[PDB]
């Protein structure tokens, strides 16, 4: 770890600076260094970690989709052979994406999840584990694709079970987990009905618990509820 | 693409 | 060079793919590999090179500005000492920026400029040389700052002299060179009057030559003329 | 910032 000589607090400070500068690769490297100090992460620190890698892998996914699209067109009936370059470069981006996912999954496995006992940390990390297996699933095509999908499903399911036992239905982590697990069902597991059912049930159970919330908590919960509705509108 | 957080 | 084993044509193809994927660091690496094949660059290839590194260094400059701003505030009367981290991280981004500039300047010096005999290539490369010394000047503070400024000025001046002898006043390379040299005067050389004079004279000489152009050439020239006017509006 | 190309 090239961050091994930097103070934990300095790594966290620099992650926040990197965020302000929209330097998300740096942000992720700083937060990886912080995780590798071995201490548990606070709520703010967990979100710094997730923001950083979400931005990095999000850009990789967008690039992969562009390149995969070009590659599919190059392979349709009527196309002029352009050689191996599109496939090679898509593979290059894909391998870098898989590397980032493996890095995040490695941090969760060593040893963030095993030390996470509170629902807010444990559900957060298991959601991340589902998310990064989901991103691996998006590009998977080999002997391992079903197993990658089942790893995502298993992580999401454990997170779901904890969240339903330990968090209110408006908890934004619970809502965001359900949002993403619903997308997993629709886009990865070829289970659009499960996706729609989960989004709708999550939305309705949250709606009924909004009356308990402060104005600030209401704003946080209704924001994610609107994303659930947005997806439901996309899918029906 | 659908929304995720 | 890690691109030494890839075909020149494959590097150019992958640069275009990287552009479509908004992967500008990759784009720049591919175009550096193409330059290092040793052959002169075509017009399209020169613009691929410039687009790639402009995007990379543009992001670095934006990040540096954010961090420099935070650093200045941390040093005002009344601020709470936050330690060395802001300075350290600004220095990190600055050093990476200087590295990119040095890389581009190195490509121009080995050996793009010396083989560039046509006005369209030679003016293009000397403009780039002025631009990347200008970016070095933006972050310079040491014994070398005046010399960096004079290196930018000298490159721009040689490009200007060639462009006025060899290109029409509407040539978009000539216009873009004048635009950027004008910004050099305003922002680097503390010569706002020279900046304004150059922008105005360039705009007026171009206006008088538009009648010679096709519709497509007209669109290209008037686009850059509008940037000249935009700057003049900012400065007056 | 001013425009450059
Ligand atoms: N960027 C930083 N510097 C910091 C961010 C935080 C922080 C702490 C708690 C919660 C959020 N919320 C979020 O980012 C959003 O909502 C989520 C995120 C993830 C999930 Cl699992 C569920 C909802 C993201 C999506 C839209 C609404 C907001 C951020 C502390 S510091
Ligand atoms: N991105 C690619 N794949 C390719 C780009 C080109 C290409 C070839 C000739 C000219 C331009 N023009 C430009 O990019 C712009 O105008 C310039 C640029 C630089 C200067 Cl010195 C002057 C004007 C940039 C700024 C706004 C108007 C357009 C592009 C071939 S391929």
């Amino acid at each position: 770890g090239a961050m091994g000589s930097m103070e934990r607090a300095s790594l966290i400070q620099k992650a926040k600076l990197a965020e302000q500068a929209e330097r998300y690769e740096d942000m992720a490297a700083f937060m990886k260094g912080a995780v590798e100090k071995g201490e548990e992460l606070s709520c703010e620190e967990r979100n710094l970690l997730s923001v950083a890698y979400k931005n990095v892998v999000g850009g990789q996914r967008a690039a992969w989709r562009v390149l995969s699209s070009i590659e599919q067109k190059s392979n349709e009936e009527g196309s002029e052979e352009k050689g191996p370059e599109v496939r090679e470069y898509r593979e290059k981006v894909e391998t870098e994406l898989q590397g980032v996912c493996d890095t995040v999954l490695g941090l969760l496995d060593s040893h963030l999840i095993k030390e996470a006992g509170d629902a807010e940390s444990r559900v957060f990390y298991l959601k991340m584990k589902g998310d990064y297996y989901r991103y691996l699933a998006e590009v998977a095509t080999g002997d391992d694709k079903k197993r990658i999908i089942d790893s995502a499903r298993s992580a999401y399911q454990e997170a779901m079970d904890i969240s339903k036992k330990e968090m209110p239905p408006t908890n934004p982590i619970r809502l965001g987990l359900a949002l993403n697990f619903s997308v997993f069902h629709y886009e990865i597991a070829n289970s659009p009905e499960e996706a729609i059912s989960l989004a709708k049930t999550t939305f309705d159970e949250a709606m009924a618990d909004l009356h308990t919330l402060s104005e600030d908590s209401y704003k946080d919960s209704t924001l994610i509820m609107q994303l659930l509705r947005d997806n439901l509108t996309l899918w029906t | 693409f659908p929304a995720t957080v």
